[PDB]
DNA sequence: GATGATGCTGA
DNA sequence: TCAGCATCATC
């Protein structure tokens, strides 16, 4: 399987990272996420957040909003809650309105076990037929501009579409199958690219 | 099970439990014997509290889950007692739990600790499902026009002017970008769509 | 996440 | 032709 890791971790999550370059058969690929911190599918991504930031009323909302983002990218999500190398009710909360919007949440005591956990979810997402299954950078660029859309549905994008022009004319079941989308997914990509822009509307 | 709204329906077992006693004053608890899971927070949702010495004991308490798991009628959620003496044990039943089962999983240090959380639950599962926090194309289409190679903040809209959409975009002739941008850059935006 | 210093664009 | 324009490296 192939994990990718948002860039950022590389200052967080040092030996998260080195724990998963130590699994063999894992393909771990950092890349300039943008925020997210795993993706471990074509679908899913991980948030990883410090237990100490969750118990804290004042991150509340930062977190919050974090997840609203995820959620305009990405069908699933999981949060591993790491500890740190009192409980609150704001944390308490904070999971309840995590389990009730279906986000799934996982318990880490470090970095090593977080690196294996993430290793155990691209497993479990692969075996659901979901699997990273790829590796120009303009075209990259271009497609990651797409509203709401994950750095690895744009490199879906980028292998699976022989060029920009073949996707830009796409049906919404080509875009669909080829970007690994939701019907949803491709759906909002269909009518970005058909979208008639006016210049009276800035 | 019969749960009625603002109401726990406990397994009679629980009984003088502090779980129990801390839960029973702050909501109405209806206690049940011949239960399987341990509460029911509505009909449908059910706890599994798995203690400290379940965790220590080994993989018996995994059979309960299962049968959990494979009632279609049921979402069971998962409760263990995470200490300083279960704590080794959590990760293998985290991932049987999650992973494996697809079950929600919580860790609690304590049946105080479990008290307020199972409230949170109920409260959670009792308010409309709206008020959960987690339940104009311009602007991005200029940005979108200036990935195009050779193609700025002064091009990305004079190009959209003439051509509307990325799809139209996409399909201008050399001859037609020419409308818009000199032979170079037109030659850059064409070739950015067309080439393999 | 901003100038603005650098060299292509363009009729 | 020469400001205009895009681009990116360096604050
Ligand atoms: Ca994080
Ligand atoms: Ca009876
Ligand atoms: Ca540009
Ligand atoms: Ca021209």
């Amino acid at each position: 399987t192939c994990i990718l890791v948002g860039g950022h971790e590389i200052t967080s999550g040092l030996e998260v990272i080195s724990s998963l370059r130590a699994i063999h058969g894992l393909q771990v690929e950092v890349c300039p996420l943008n925020g997210c911190d795993y993706i471990v599918s074509n679908r899913m991504v991980v948030e990883r957040r410090s237990q100490s930031e969750m118990l804290n009323s004042v991150n509340k909302n930062k977190f919050i909003e974090q997840i609203q983002h995820l959620q305009s990218m990405f069908e699933r999500i999981c949060v591993i809650v790491e500890k740190d190398r009192r409980r609150t009710k704001s944390y308490d909360s904070l999971l309840t309105t995590l389990i009730g919007a279906g986000i799934r949440i996982l318990f880490s005591s470090c970095q090593e076990e977080t690196a294996d956990l993430l290793k155990e979810l691209s497993l479990v997402e692969q075996r659901k037929n979901v699997g990273i299954h790829v590796p120009k950078s303009e075209a990259l660029q271009f497609y990651l501009s797409i509203p709401n859309i994950s750095y690895i549905t744009a490199l879906n994008m980028c292998h699976q579409f022989s060029s920009v022009k073949r996707m830009a004319n796409s049906s919404l079941q080509e875009i669909s199958m080829y970007a690994q989308v939701t019907h949803q997914k491709a759906e909002e990509i269909y009518r970005y690219i058909h979208y008639v822009f006016d210049i009276q509307m800035l | 099970v019969h749960v009625p709204l603002g109401h726990i329906v406990a397994n009679e077992k629980w009984r003088g439990s502090q779980l129990a006693e801390e839960m029973q004053g702050k909501i109405k608890l209806i206690f049940e014997d011949g239960l399987t899971p341990d509460f029911y927070l509505s009909n449908r949702c059910c706890i599994l509290y798995v203690t400290e010495a379940d965790l220590v004991a080994g993989n018996g308490y995994r059979k309960r889950l299962v049968r959990v798991r494979n009632s279609n009628n049921l979402k069971g959620i998962v409760v263990v007692e995470k200490t300083r003496m279960s704590e080794q044990y959590f990760p293998a039943l985290q991932k049987f739990t999650v992973l494996d089962l697809g079950m929600v999983l919580l860790p609690v240090a304590s049946q105080m600790e479990a008290s307020c959380l199972v409230i949170q639950l109920v409260q959670e599962q009792t308010k409309e499902p709206s008020k959960n926090p987690l339940l104009l194309s311009e602007p991005s289409l200029l940005r979108t026009v200036q990935q195009i190679p050779g193609v700025g903040k002064v091009k990305a809209p004079l190009l959209l002017q003439k051509f509307p959409s990325i799809q139209q975009l996409s399909n201008a002739s050399i001859g037609e970008l020419e409308q818009v941008v000199g032979q170079a850059v037109a030659q850059q935006i064409h070739a950015f769509f067309t080439q393999p």
